């Protein structure tokens, strides 16, 4: 028995142990309890605006759209506090967490930027938490916190008989109902803010909202208050590595079959015999073998459309940026980006009004991208 | 077949509860793995819970998560897993067969299909792990369809809607972690799978009105300590499975 819906059409469920069950159901409550209330609301907004910086801008790309009929914007989530869109929902977690009467909090990272959310919503909030299997290292110990497909198997471990105490802090909109609703309703700013400000600016809805898809937060994020919309395109972005053909990419939603793991049922990478594979990307936050079951419903109704952007694309993306609008992109984003350069150049007559969610920022990446350019020459 | 049925009617005959060991199939390796499940038969256990190797064993602790990838270092497939079933089940007629699944290896080549292959080798029982009663319906349907007992775990906390799902939906065994609520809702005989470690803990179950106790990581443990000592793991797997039998009678 639950209050929501767990699916997205065959995709999603709480496929997950007996004994989690219970901690599943406790969130979803909660959830939909803070969604009514309107101190909740009223303290994730306060959190958002005061401490996080929103809204964040939405910036016209005029350099990069020069010569052609395409106008660009960029939704600036790499302005927020931390850096990256994940800061939203860890804090309206957050809050969760201490509306359930919970002081410690459970998380895992690739990228690092959800680990360091993790840690600096949990500072802000007095919040003992833990970080399994994450630079970032020494920024989220700096804020207190004790320190992977298997990092996702780390924490389960813990909340097992934890959850009378502590929280997990999931930081994509995948894994088991609730957390594919919650994460979408903790993002859906993103787009809500989009739409106002396009509307301002243009006087009219984008032809399409483009962002990177890891599990799919910062990509529902901006999608959800455009799914009614039915002339908005919806594009999300996978990592296509070295070449979806090399087999060495993240793009499951595309390439790759349903199953069953990390307590969904959702398209992920996997054997003939149903291991799970380890999934390739430039960019460590996209390094992800599944996809969250709203994308792939989305998908399979054709109310979204997915594509794959491979490491040299989301590097020459990243290059444009720095170098004609000074902007330094996440190596992730960059992939959303690299998808709009395409739109653009392969049809430059087009009109047609872009947006792309620049999920984050890229000094993470500045290291990596430099090691690139190097050994390129 | 009705093996669980027959096992407990006669368990109940003889005035004793079960004891079932939990092993992870090719752990070491397929040769050695047969030898650790024969020297645990022969030393008396009334009924196997056998664990095929998983990418990603969400719901296994630290001993077992070892096991899998030991098995892993071995080259263990599922389809020689079911291999080895066949093999097991055709030295070994009588004695109950669990697998302990993960739900994506259920599901990857059609649900149906897996427990019809189940069925093929001899297998009793299907429990998997990370698929929650209220999720179950298409397990539980395929595992009756192929003569297959879905077993489902009853965890401390359960609740009184569990409790009735439990007992209305398993079969074969519940896995317990009550017991008068359960046969009040005419459960599946229990078995007592938390924290089963001694010889005193079985005997404590099958006073507690438990059917017998299942030991899900101390065989492993016991196999995890003598990997350099092929023989003496199998001496020491031998002694420790009579201790917790004897201790049923
Ligand atoms: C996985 C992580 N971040 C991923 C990420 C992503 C991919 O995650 P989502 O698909 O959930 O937005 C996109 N953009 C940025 C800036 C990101 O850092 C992490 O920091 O653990
Ligand atoms: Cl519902
Ligand atoms: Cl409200
Ligand atoms: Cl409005
Ligand atoms: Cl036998
Ligand atoms: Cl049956
Ligand atoms: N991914």
């Amino acid at each position: 028995t639950t209050l929501l819906n767990p699916y997205f059409g065959e995709f999603g469920g709480m496929y997950v142990p007996q004994i989690l069950m219970p901690a599943l159901n406790q969130l979803e409550e909660a959830f939909v309890s803070a969604q009514k209330d309107p101190e909740f609301q009223a303290q994730f907004a306060d959190l958002l605006k005061n401490y996080a910086g929103r809204p964040t801008a939405l910036t016209k790309c005029q350099n990069i759209t020069a010569g052609t009929r395409t106008t660009l914007y960029l939704k600036r989530e790499d302005l927020l506090h931390g850096g990256a869109h994940k800061t939203n929902q860890v804090l309206g977690q957050a809050l969760l967490a201490k509306r359930m009467g919970k002081s410690e909090i459970i998380a895992e990272t690739g990228a690092g930027q959800h680990g360091v959310a993790s840690a600096l919503a949990s500072a802000l909030l007095g919040l003992k938490c833990r970080i399994y299997m994450g630079p970032n290292v020494f920024r989220m110990r700096l804020m207190g916190a004790e320190v992977l497909k298997d990092a996702c198997n780390e924490a389960l471990r813990d909340w097992s008989g934890s959850y009378e105490t502590a929280h997990y802090m999931l930081g994509t909109a995948a894994g088991p109902h609730p957390y594919p609703t919650i994460v979408r309703e903790f993002q859906r700013m993103i787009g809500e803010e989009t739409k106002a400000q396009i509307l301002d600016k243009e006087g009219r809805l984008p032809d399409a909202v483009i962002a990177c898809v890891g599990g799919g937060s910062n990509a529902i994020g901006m999608f959800a208050d455009f799914i009614n919309d039915t002339s908005v395109g919806l594009i999300g972005v996978e990592p296509g590595g070295h070449g979806i053909e090399t087999g060495e990419h993240g793009a499951p939603l595309k390439h790759g079959r349903v199953g069953i793991y990390f307590g969904m049922k959702a398209p992920m990478m996997q054997t003939a015999d149903g291991q799970i594979e380890e999934s390739y990307s430039i960019s460590a936050g996209l390094d992800f073998p599944s996809v969250g079951p709203q994308h792939a419903y989305l998908n399979s109704i054709g109310r979204a459309d997915y594509v794959s952007i491979t490491d040299d694309e989301a590097l020459e993306a990243f290059k444009t940026l720095c170098r004609h609008e000074g902007i330094i992109p996440a190596l992730e984003s960059s992939h959303a980006l690299a998808h709009a350069l395409k739109m653009m150049r392969e049809q430059p007559e087009k009109e047609q009004l872009l947006v792309v969610n620049l999920s984050g920022r890229g000094d993470k990446d500045i290291f990596t991208v430099h090691d690139i350019l190097k050994a390129r020459g | 077949m009705e093996r669980y049925e027959n096992l407990f009617a006669q368990l109940n005959d003889r005035r004793e509860g079960a004891f079932v060991p939990f092993v992870t199939l090719g752990d070491p390796g397929i040769e050695q793995s047969l030898k650790i499940i024969d020297t645990l038969i022969d030393a008396g256990a009334d009924a196997l819970e056998l664990g095929v190797p998983f990418s990603d064993p969400l719901a296994d602790g630290p001993t077992i998560q070892n096991a899998n990838l030991r098995a892993f270092a071995a080259g263990v497939t599922p389809a020689q897993c079911f291999e080895m079933l066949a093999l097991i089940r055709e030295k070994h007629p009588t004695i109950p067969i669990g697998l302990l699944m993960y739900a994506n290896l259920v599901f990857n080549n059609g649900i149906d299909a897996f427990y019809a292959r189940c069925e093929q080798v001899g297998v009793d029982s299907v429990l998997v792990a990370d698929v929650p009663v209220e999720e179950s319906a298409p397990f539980r349907q395929a595992a009756l369809r192929h003569n297959i007992a879905p077993i489902f775990i009853c965890p401390p906390n359960a609740d009184d809607d569990l409790l009735r799902q439990v007992a209305s939906y398993g079969r074969g065994y519940t896995y317990l972690l009550l017991i008068e609520k359960l046969k009040e809702y005419h459960a599946a005989p229990a078995l007592q799978g938390f924290g089963i470690s001694s010889p005193e803990q079985v005997s404590a179950a099958v006073r507690a009105g438990a059917a017998g106790a299942i030991s899900g990581s101390a065989i492993v443990k016991i196999i995890e300590k003598n990997l350099a000592s092929p023989k003496q793991m199998l001496a020491e797997l031998r002694s420790f499975v009579s201790a917790m039998k004897a201790a049923s009678r």
